[PDB]
């Protein structure tokens, strides 16, 4: 799940 | 199931999946995964993805104490469900780095257990579970910013929250919106 | 089983009541009814409560107990075989000077037994209630035996088996009926 | 068990009805029938409902309840051992001034219990039914005890165990029957 | 089965049937029949016919104590089997009036039981069953004329006796011959 | 079934006892009681024991056997349908000359059945007991039939089904009851 | 269930015995007792055995059969509903000229059923016993119907269902009972 | 349940209750009641009240043949339900004297059974059950006035009739009206 | 579950053994084997036994205990989540100065549990044995904690739950592992 | 469970066999195979048999016993945790001077257990068999411990729990293995 | 369990086959395939059949037996632990002079066991099959041991346990393998 | 055991039918037969048979595959060939069907079951009698016995020695040990 | 059920 | 069932 | 069963 | 329970 | 059982 | 149980 | 099983 | 868990 | 098991 | 377990 | 329940 | 199954 996680 | 083992592939990216009931097996694995990631790199964030109805309190605390012990920030992301000890662990994420997807369900409530036998044995069990609740509420307070009294009342019965309600409560920091 | 009237009904004509099983609500409703019936026939003559029982429900036992104390006639208690738990409580509840056991009868005292499952709050309620029940059992037992509450507490902490003679010594009964 | 007429039939001749079990439809049909028979034998003399019961069916409890209040005679209620749930509701339902408990008797009050399975709409109908049932119970208990509906609500939220003396303080009963000598 | 039923008809002749496993219900019934018969007639012998594999010790002792307490002599007659508590009861009948039929079986052994939980609980259960056994063995000693040490040894495992051997042991006085 | 005096009680009034089931402790206590009752009513007139039974408990069977031999009246035995195991032993126990079977009745003889579980010493004890039990049965069958012990031993090693006529030649019965 | 004396007992006053179930030891001993009882009340007048039965135990059925053949009175047999296996054998056993069936009654004949488990030697013994049973039955059935033993053997190899009119033709009954 | 017991009182008015599944016990009782009533008075009507889901075919024929054998007319009244063999007995009543209450339900269908084993064994059971069906259908035809062709079609599957429809069909003669 | 070597095998390369379940014979066989393997690889470097266990078999626990004392390397112990019963016994068995618990870990001590059935003599043997087992446990706990055996006896009478800080004060661990 | 090879296979490479369960046919077949494998690999070097077992099938246990005696290498036995019934018999079967228990390990000796149901004759057979089996076990134990047969008989009559030091005194083991 | 290949697969390379369980179809298939494999690898070297087996299916056991006798290699048989029933048959099936038992091994011989349920005719067929089966076994065992068929029939009537030495005297093996 | 053992025999064109015949077994045996044809369509296949039988349709799956492929399929009965097993033994290339000397062959009629309406039972009975007819027709052709004789000989369980199965025509040779 | 049954 | 049984 | 029992 | 009920 | 019990 | 209960 | 299969 | 274990 | 098997 | 096993 | 039922 | 599938 990026951005931001990662 | 599919190859590209997908969860091991994601662990290469420092993502840990907490996608089931929390029991001693799940804890031993999550704790191990956390320590392993820290050994590889004690500065890069870890990401704990949570879809869990909760489970064992002591198991949940093995994961909790390991998150707090390691140097990396552990981000948490609630996908689907974080209930009971699931929501506790959601809240244990690095501050500023606790998220939920918009349609995720967070539920909080008091610990469940059981006791059988002599009056004295029931007392001991009662005292133990009441102590455990206090420990849970004290830590949840500090993580959410809510008072112990409020946590106590809010958890008296099953209390379901939308992602947005979890954010307002202080259990997460952001609802993860789509691009 | 045998007819003379069945044998028990025949003995009820002599004011004898047989508490010869586990104490549940049916057994209590029957014993209570027999007590009230005997008093209504004759409020001065002794009744005889013969006890061979492993005990059972405390509230059911207390229906028996309170009925014994409410009625005018003296209720003699005679342990044959076994009086355990709530069984020994009722043995001790017979009229002062008219509590007996046969020589080889076994008397057992201990703490009440129970269970609780669910929320910490539910468990606490269950524990408080069973602890109060024990305190009520212990207070009455102190008064009936002449032992301090502190000694009853300690001696009922675990299963404590007494000979009839030891029951007498303890003050749970007044006499061993020697042949 | 014993024949003295079985012992209960014997006590029924003295206008004594024994409610000594869980309350289900069979128990209610029986007590209702006893109450109606006694009123028919004599519409003036008191009846005496001896209660040792952990409760049961609300609707069965309400068959007994309405029957008690319908008939002319006073129904005295005596709690021996335990009156819990609908049992305590029936205890409180006795004729005012004639509700007793023995000293070591327990009384317990709490909210109704049930279940629901199926579609959301089904769950909703059952939830609304049980909450309406709880209002109906609480409104009657308020009137019988003299406590407010607000206070009954709070005090039945979880299982609440009362001694005989506390049941009297609460208004569930009028007197603790103490032993003469 | 057949009809006054046949056992009620025997009870009128002062005969009690102990024809099953001994539990609290049985003991309550035998004790009551004993007390009933003594009140009908406090002098005339009672007859206890025994065909039992035994059962509960405290149930059996309810019976045993009632026997000793009442005025009438209780004759005992072993038909078929008397094992465990059943043989202890057989042996408890009035002296000179304890019989077995010639092919009847008598068995003596130690009490049996069970215990689960904490060490302290197991110990309590163990002390209690050990005291129970010493109590049983002492009474059997007094009733048979055998030393305690011999009873202890002879009940260590299941020990089957013919009627004639039970006589020689002192558990009964006579073999009832045809 | 019929009345319904039931039919068995009506037959009992003619000194007929029905052993029409498996032999257990209840059946024996009943048959014993019936025998004793009939002797008390009249100690000279014949009793008639009708046997349709697959057998059962040996000690129970011996309660019956010893009662038969003890009482003064002759007990005739009549096999209808089946007498197997302890049932055929009791058939053979009838008064000499008054043991019968119907023409199509089955008689079966065999060795006792049992069990034993536990330590080698316990099994030994159970073994010795059932062996001594078999020797008692055989010695009595020998005397009743006129067959040797050795022959009874060998012919009961396995299930041995006899016709009425074979049972008669064997000495288990005296006559086949012809219509 | 219903009364008038219950209904069966009232028919038993008319010398009617109802065999309306499976044939086990209990049913047989009741039937036998009824037959004996009736013969003792009057040894000249007919007995009527009404049959609605799927059959059952061969040895129980033979207890009935041999009792029928032993007593003085003629035993009429009427099949209503069904007479299968040992039920049909009993139907055929009524007094000659007095064996009936209702028009819609089913009669079924077949070979005996049984079972055996264990050692080769034990299986052999069982097999020999059931084959002797079958010959005994067949021999008697031949004599009652006038059919040869070979025809009976072939016709009872498998379940063979007959109408009332076929059973009459076969020799199992004398008459179909018309309205 | 209530009180002689209600059913025994009705039997004295010559009413027989068939209010359960049909097995051998039920048949044996109904057959006996029919025989008893005829022996008391061989000319008065008997009344057979039917609320039954049916059951055993041979049991049901025991009752059928008994009805036809005896002299008295047997009236049949269906209350609630007459299914399967139940509806066959309803039709069995005396001509002109078969009724149903207005909201009563009648159901007809083919017999139900089973078979297991060798091919030849399955064949036998199949020959047997088909023959049973032919017999019932032939009898039903005669009673209802319907053709065999049409009964075979109408019982192929479960076929529920109102009382008024059962009248039209000929299983009964009249719908009993208030 | 995850690979990345499965995770626990990877940790075993760092001399970490995971006692993350109930203690039974299989678990003890693995832990013993791991300890022996590690010591063979390097007889001087520390081993790290991480414990999240509700306890289990005393004899299994002792196989692990004795192996720990036998081998040359120091075994560090780290309670994550829970160490109860034999689990806490083993936590207490770690090298002096190197026994740790995480801040929210739960330690529970209690007496051994068992069972006995059979003859009086058999029960007595079983009682003697479990009492000896307890005295052996208590004596070792005394030596490891610094508490008197009488104090251990009292504090293990029933289930006794300790926080990590309390386990340290008691002497079951040396240090709470702080983040 | 853990990989290093699985851990047991890695110890087998050092001539260690782990008996950590109930003794049944499968366990005996595995231990037998392991013993045969180790003797083939080196007929002279010691084998180490670690025992933590409540016992089990007597025949299964004698498959292991007789394998131990047949092969050339000395088999050291080391009790950890518990060695009961057949488990203690095997403990006692290790090469003399090389039978050990750890200090808190328990050893338990008792008589064989079994069962029979059926005809009197079949019960007789089962009994003779279990008595003979007992006699065989006691005689061997007599020879391994130096205790008389009569003493083994008495001492195995009921469950008899020994500490490691008692089992050394009894002659079931040679030494208690003490820590450094 | 262990990896030495698995241990059995390692022994297979030395031409050792393990018959270490109950004999059913799966086991027979495995052993048969193993025997065929080893023959095709080398049709002259011995195969060694290691036997610890309570027996099992007769026809499975004959699949193994016929395959042993078909192949060119001599199959040595070694009894370890137990060879009972079809296991002892297989032990005796090895190449004469090369059949062994370890000294404390148990060998047991007995008759075949079976079952049968249904019509007298089906039971007969079952009985005949199992008796033929027994004749086949006995005939083969005779030829192998040198004992007569009459003696084998007598000695297998009931379960007959032999020591290794007794099995050698009997002819079921050639030598006690001594240490 | 390794090295897999059955896979190594499959390289030698050996197929093991060593279990109950169900759909999974059939699928596997079929695939093996087809595969072996694909590798080499001239060389013989060897089907080894130790089997109590099973599903008739699954057995026919295998039968039709044997008959359809170009290579001859030899059959060797080891231990037991019963029911569909014996059928498949009999289905091997003529002259190449063997049994080991102590192997058992059994032939009988097919087995089945049916419950429900008379019509459903008729259908199951018809289907199973047709299946038997088909099986007996094929066995007639394979063994050279008449259909009437196969019907008679399979009415009940019929157990044959290897030598008898040769005489009957089910196999060609008893494979004796050299 | 009268009239008419009975 | 009369006539004739009985 | 008479004659003769009884 | 009298006095007073009844 | 008389004589003598009773 | 008399004397004295009753 | 060769000779002859294979 | 390092520092210090390992 | 060698010598002699193998 | 070395020294001495191994 | 009278008045009025009955 | 070739010819023709495949």
């Amino acid at each position: 799940f990026s951005p931001x996680a990662p | 199931i599919p190859t590209v083992d997908i969860y091991s592939r994601l662990l290469k990216d420092r993502i840990i999946m907490l996608g089931s009931q929390i029991d001693d097996n799940v804890a031993n694995s999550i704790v191990s995964q956390l320590l392993f990631l820290q050994a590889q790199d004690s500065e890069k964030d870890i990401y704990l993805y949570i879809n869990s109805p909760g489970g064992s309190v002591t198991a949940g605390f093995a994961i909790y104490d390991t998150i707090q012990h390691i140097k990396p920030d552990v981000q948490t992301i609630c996908i689907g469900m974080a209930a009971s000890m699931g929501s506790f662990l959601l809240a244990a994420g690095a501050k500023g780095k606790r998220f939920a997807l918009p349609n995720a369900e967070v539920m909080i409530h008091q610990p469940l257990g059981g006791a059988q036998g002599q009056a004295t044995e029931i007392e001991i069990a009662a005292n133990h579970i009441l102590k455990t609740r206090e420990k849970l509420n004290r830590i949840l307070s500090e993580r959410t910013g809510q008072s112990i009294e409020k946590i106590q009342k809010d958890t008296d019965r099953d209390n379901f929250l939308t992602a947005e309600e979890a954010k307002e409560y202080g259990l997460i920091d952001e609802v993860m919106v789509p691009e």
